[PDB]
């Protein structure tokens, strides 16, 4: 089988959204549901609107703040504020630089996974109600007049994972691009069990990336790709068929481009070459809404020998809009962390997401993430019925972070202990 | 090879200066304030004007233009004033010093397809020509059919020619069987052809104006991919050959020696000047010699740089010596508050966004404090703001709360810095 | 291709671990002060207990482990022992990132190398086969004969490939002439192959455990060279292609699908993370979302260096924080006096070499100035010199003399200095 | 290569034996004058009879048949007989001898293609199988769907092939993605087939008889144009190679094998043998030797011939005497009168034909005089006559104008020597 655009790592599970007003643009605490941040949200918001019939003209937004903000959990936002079925690609910019591939290469791929073909075309969907869900190292699903067990791998398993879908969920299954769509709920939306035959053939529509295109008309990437010496470039032939193909089918009109979302994080990374086809790409009528985070204010222009805000040629910064994030309160801490925790599976004490909470301030949040799961298992081999604070305290006695991390090391060689020394 | 081709012009780039016309200058060449979409600025205006006076009269012999300002001054718009001044259709390729750097292609390489994108080429041509089976002579088509009175010369020029009765044929004014006897028996090779459809007669004027680069990318096909999905088709454009520009360019000289066609060398503006290395300048210099070349005007925004290429040799605005020699160098000034209000209310009455005065001066306010542009940007963000109350008419709140949903480039480093 | 390999372990990395058996952590996840090999460093020993059993329930999501700390710590031996707390046979391959640093050979190919030999593959299949001659259906080997008695089914199974009395057969349980009949007439090209000897049946258990560059040497050869003389037979290894590998990776995936065979992914410790640059950390993280890809434990004595690839930007440990990210940061103390003398007994108990107390303590007063790693190096030479007395039992000053004949890098350096 | 084909079977040559069904002998092989066709010639039957008898009893080793009298006697009708005797449908292959007289074909290659035209091969197979879509184990079609009862031998049986739920299968009783899932994103090349349509079981029985012959043609072409215009294609006909027939031949075996098919050796019937050459009769002489060759019945009209390759070697029929050993020789005689219009009266009761009885004696009496194949053709011409005044029934006056319009061969040749 093939693959759909969904396909969104995805260790935001909590973001339908931007939580915003429809009409008043206006950001709403805790909706979709994402906390605090409302500037920039709602910034967020105003950029999408000048994004549908847009005076922006091809312009790439900026997202620059302090580490562990919601500048990402904001992009994912503004990927869902276009809807479901809507490529949306990450990307870290140092993963621009290896061996596998070159630069042009992995922008080219970048790029092509953040453009979407749809298309209209006939597959066999199953529609029913699920009876059972196992875990390894099988669903079963019934309707009203049959009842069956399928087998699934790993991309299946965290398709269907990732829909939040469990025993009593009425779902549908694409058997041709495995895109899960939940339905409703037979018990405690309470939709009833359907009927008729579990697998039918309907006419649905089939969006799919340019590179997964590529992808499927290629070589499938053997087992252990990534141990094995096998790169990952595309090879120039297949991607001209590909381009050629899609262009017939948008001249005929089986086929209608939809762009989507690429993220580079910590773009400061990139250097001018990276820049220069990243604003030769955002020329192009079927360029995506490319969105870039900044943790650092000031940063050196990679390839020159100058320097500029958060490390941006002078030209690009000219032409991007900017949007700021912030610090957060303690209550937003928590209220994230506590998000956080019950997608872990993770049942805290009181105390413990305080504490937790606390952790946030010092070190991050994305340290007290690392803490959650940590503190699960100190709880479960102590065979505790709730991860307490002391877990927590135990975790945090156990794995240090970063600034700990370096003060410790630096420890071996001290600097003053009666005056300073040097 | 194709002559009439279409040409897809970067109009991203020229988005802020739709406003600008020309150049606003009087028949004794003095810059009028608050003319031609330009406000202020007449020392460099006039400059300019100074500048195409002299390109029109030869006299600009290998010599370019640096324009030296601020961020908040207007250098592409006079170089787009300039491209404007130097006729109707002319050539205009604005770049930074930053697009030279490419990934897998070389600076001269992208400096030499924008020299492709600066000079183009003027068609206008009154071709007239009756086409169709003959019948006698005379000719017929699809739906209509002529009898053309042949003298004796043309009919000796027509028995050079594989031409009886009757096949399907082609007449120049100015200067092969038909498909009706085709069967089912021969398929191909054949020389059976379609008769003429459905005109007899074929009397056309061809007027056009494309690039260099126009001409290249439309005979870079065997769809328009490389117009639809340009850098995002595959990571190295593979389809512009040295072969094909140079078959091109003996096309285009065989157009000029008819009279058909007269190439018109455009502008070439090139932002960040400073960013150039000096093989980029040795190939702008091997450029400025040539007449059939655009006029190159360089711009900047610093001092002295140190020249990319050399060892640390700081100079004037990154530019090397032996090539700053040949530039006419034209400052371009800040601007007045009073100025910024008049070319805020400009593009937010072409955007076009309907505003308060008072908007217009907390708009301008930040034109002074920050770069003009950022505060030409904070017009979009509000209108919408404003619209989301169904106001339609945008106010200083609406100013007000679009500048602090969007900093400017230091504002957010600085803020960063806590 | 073969399917039982031998396996040459790089055991010169192990050498000063052999004491270490695991982390002697009790039922509570406590770690215990002197057990199973381990001297105190019970944070260190608990946080690692934790990450075994983060692993083991498949929490690890995507991360790795960082163990910070200085070099008289044992960050290697902790590694060694998350490998012996992950299972049985489990893949442990350590290195340091100055070995990616390879002359002609690419830096990420080294880490792909290292890869290969930190991932596993568990081998137990219960094979059945009765071979032989066929009779009747009856089989017979070199020394034996048997009569099978066949259900129709397994000879309706039999009609399919090409068999008849008497060709040489093979017998699948749980899922062609004999040489007797070859003329000196026939020779080649011939059918004829030699009957299984010497046993009529055939039924063994394959027991084994291999990683994938056990595999890949193995297959490299069409004598073993390559583990015979590995870097001194060529400068170029140029046995180990990309074809051969994923025709590997091919055959391993096979073994596999027939629930023969288990690939474990074990622990790929790198010593001198700081040393890497940001393209193996690119290769890094593009291995953390392999899901059958082996737990990655990085090490460093240093708390901010410069990341490699970057503009000198300095970090924590040389660690890129996209790649910090993913890390569980363990820290690991230095000894107390006491402590060194446990584990200065531990060693001297496994080399091993009889030495007094005395001894001990001046070797750990060695462990306290200088490394623990040089005061254990110690040990050898101070046995030696004691030998040679015939004293057969080390005294203090065997081991002072061997302080004073083997200095320590400082010492060396700093005296070589005046 | 396909297993059913089609036979187009030379019906040119036995438009004149429709008549003949068999030889009209009794249990104790005595020839019944006027019985299943024939009429008279009781002796030749009856010899007939014992030559079907040998061959029968495997008796007939390496002989064959001779058959020598005039043009009037039957002997094609006689080797027709034969191969009716031997069995049901086994092939008949009538040639003469200056047949193997091609233009541009060897006669032995003519020989070697009308012994494949005379060696059948009888396919009788009870073909059952159950096809589909796996959707657990059941199966699916167009319209209709079935849930097969497996036990585990085949379920293990199962386990070898690709088969996952839900891909196309096949399953044998007596002994692959499905298009469904395609996408439009996959084209080629694919792994996606058809669901077999449209029956959900396919039990068939596979009944045949086709010659070598028949599979050769069948296997010539990559529209069948070699039945549809055999010798007016091509001048030579460069499509059965010797590849092709090897090709067939292993297939035919192949077929044998599994107990599928059973190939006959035929009747190969050779008129005027004395126009074969020695190297003709040396081929035949190698077919004799044959187990699986068709019985070969020779016949002549004369005597003493010289043999064809030597010098002026006069014998028996034209047939050189190593080859004439190893035949049975059946004399044919001429017919009476009243013989002659039992013959004619059976023959123009199957055209069929409606004459009176003095029409057939004055046809008989040509039959005397002339050849009886001459008297036989003026059937027809006087048919048409008689129906031209619309009589419809056939007089003397008829066949009469009919003897008079149409002469034979000696009539016309010494007619036209005055
Ligand atoms: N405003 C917010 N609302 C909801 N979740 C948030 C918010 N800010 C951060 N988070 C969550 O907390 C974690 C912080 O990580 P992240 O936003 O990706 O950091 P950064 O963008 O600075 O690299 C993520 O799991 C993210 O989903
Ligand atoms: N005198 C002027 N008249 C009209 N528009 C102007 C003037 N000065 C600046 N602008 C506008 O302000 C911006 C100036 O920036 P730009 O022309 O791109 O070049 P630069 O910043 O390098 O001088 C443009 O949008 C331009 O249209
Ligand atoms: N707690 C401990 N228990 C046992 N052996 C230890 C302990 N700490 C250190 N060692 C030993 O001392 C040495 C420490 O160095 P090593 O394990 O190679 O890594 P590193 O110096 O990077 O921490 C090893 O020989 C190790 O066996
Ligand atoms: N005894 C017979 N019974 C039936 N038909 C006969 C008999 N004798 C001759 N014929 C017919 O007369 C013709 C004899 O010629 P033919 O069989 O072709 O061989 P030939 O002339 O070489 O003996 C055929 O049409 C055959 O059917």
């Amino acid at each position: 089988s093939v693959t759909e655009t969904k396909e969104l790592i995805a260790a935001h599970s909590h973001i339908r959204g931007l939580g915003v007003d429809a009409d008043t643009l206006e950001p709403r605490p805790s909706s979709q549901g994402l906390v605090g941040q409302e500037k920039a949200r709602k910034a967020a918001a105003v950029v999408l609107e000048m994004i549908k019939q847009g005076k922006i003209a091809g312009r790439a937004v900026l997202i620059a703040g302090p580490p562990s903000t919601g500048k990402t959990a904001i992009a994912m936002g503004m990927a869902q504020s276009l809807g479901q079925d809507v490529p949306f690609t990450t990307l870290a910019a140092s993963e621009i630089f290896s061996l596998e591939m070159s630069k042009t290469e992995a922008l080219t791929q970048a790029f092509r996974k953040s453009i979407g073909v749809r298309i209209k075309e006939e597959s066999e969907i199953m529609e029913g109600e699920v009876v059972e869900i196992q875990i390894d190292r099988k669903l079963t699903i019934k309707t009203t007049d049959m009842e069956a067990i399928y087998d699934m791998g790993s991309k299946m398993i965290d398709a269907m994972t990732k829909e939040r879908v469990m025993a009593g969920d009425i779902i549908s299954i694409d058997k041709s691009s495995g895109k899960i769509t939940k339905l409703g709920r037979s018990y405690a939306k309470f939709l009833q069990c359907p009927e008729g035959e579990l697998q039918k053939r309907k006419e649905v529509v089939h969006t799919v990336s340019l590179h997964e295109i590529d992808v499927i008309n290629s070589r499938t990437q053997g087992f252990l790709a990534l141990f094995s010496g096998d790169t990952g470039e595309i090879r120039s032939e297949i991607r001209d068929q590909i381009n050629t193909k899609v262009a017939e089918w948008k001249e005929e009109g089986k086929a209608e481009i939809v762009p989507g979302v690429l993220f580079i994080d910590e773009v400061h990374m990139l250097d001018i070459e990276c820049f220069s086809y990243i604003n030769r790409a955002l020329e192009s009528d079927l360029a995506p809404i490319v969105i870039m985070a900044s943790n650092r204010g000031v940063s050196r222009i990679r390839g020159t020998d100058y320097k500029s805000p958060h490390g941006l040629p002078l030209d690009f910064l000219d032409r991007v809009v900017i949007i700021n994030t912030h610090p957060y309160t303690p209550d937003e801490l928590r209220q994230i962390l506590s998000i956080r925790a019950q997608e872990e599976e993770v049942d805290l004490t009181p105390d413990a997401l305080a504490l937790l909470t606390k952790i946030g301030q010092e070190a991050g949040l994305r340290y007290a993430s690392n803490l959650i799961t940590t503190s699960q298992l100190i709880a479960a081999k102590r065979r505790a019925k709730q991860v307490g604070v002391e877990d927590v305290q135990r975790s945090f006695k156990l794995f240090y972070d970063p600034a700990r991390s370096v003060r410790f090391v630096q420890e071996s060689e001290k600097r003053l202990i009666g005056n300073d020394g040097v | 090879q194709i002559s009439e081709v279409r040409g897809n012009t970067r109009d991203h780039r020229t988005a802020a200066h739709t406003h600008i016309k020309g150049l606003g200058l009087n028949s004794s060449g003095i810059a009028e304030k608050q003319a031609a979409g330009f406000v202020g600025q007449c020392a460099a205006r006039e400059a300019c004007g100074v500048v195409v006076d002299l390109i029109k009269a030869h006299k600009m012999a290998g010599r370019g233009v640096l324009l030296a300002g601020g961020p908040g001054t207007g250098k592409t718009a006079l170089a787009l004033a300039i491209s404007q001044e130097l006729g109707t259709k002319i050539p205009f390729c604005p770049i930074t010093g930053s697009e030279i750097y490419s990934t897998e292609v070389k600076k001269t390489e992208v400096l030499m397809e924008n020299f492709r994108r600066a000079i183009g080429l003027r068609v206008r041509e009154t071709k007239d020509v009756y086409e169709g089976e003959v019948t006698e002579i005379g000719l017929k088509s699809a739906r209509g059919q002529k009898k053309l009175r042949l003298d004796p010369s043309i009919y000796e020029a027509i028995q050079k020619e594989r031409v009886q009765v009757g096949d399907v044929i082609y007449i120049e004014t100015n200067t092969g069987r038909s498909d009706a006897y085709a069967t089912e028996f021969d398929l191909e090779a054949e020389e059976y052809v379609p008769i003429p459809k459905g005109e007899v007669h074929k009397k056309k004027e061809i007027v056009q104006d494309v690039t260099l680069h126009d001409l290249d990318v439309a005979n870079a096909r065997p769809q328009d991919i490389i117009s639809m999905m340009g850098q995002l088709m595959k990571p190295k454009m593979t389809e512009i050959t040295d072969k094909l520009r140079m078959e091109i360019n003996k096309v285009v000289q065989k157009y000029i020696n008819q009279g058909v066609a007269e190439l018109i060398p455009g502008v070439l503006f090139i932002d960040e000047a400073h960013m150039l290395d000096i093989e980029c300048f040795t190939y702008l210099n091997k450029a400025l010699e040539s007449p059939i070349a655009p006029i190159v005007v360089l711009a900047s925004n610093r001092g002295i740089a140190t020249i990319r290429g050399a060892d640390d040799l700081k100079a004037a605005h990154g530019i090397p010596p032996d090539f700053l020699q040949r530039l006419l160098i034209i400052p371009t000034h800040p601007y007045e508050p009073d100025e910024i209000r008049r070319i805020v209310r400009i593009r937010a009455q072409t955007e076009g966004v309907q505003l308060t005065d008072a908007a217009v001066d907390r708009v301008a306010e930040h034109g002074v404090r920050i770069s003009l542009r950022y505060c030409l940007q904070l017009l979009a963000p509000a209108s919408i703001l404003a619209r989301v109350n169904g106001r339609t008419q945008v106010d200083v709140q609406d100013i007000a709360e679009a500048e602090e949903l969007f900093l400017d480039a230091r504002r957010s480093a600085n803020i960063l810095t806590s």
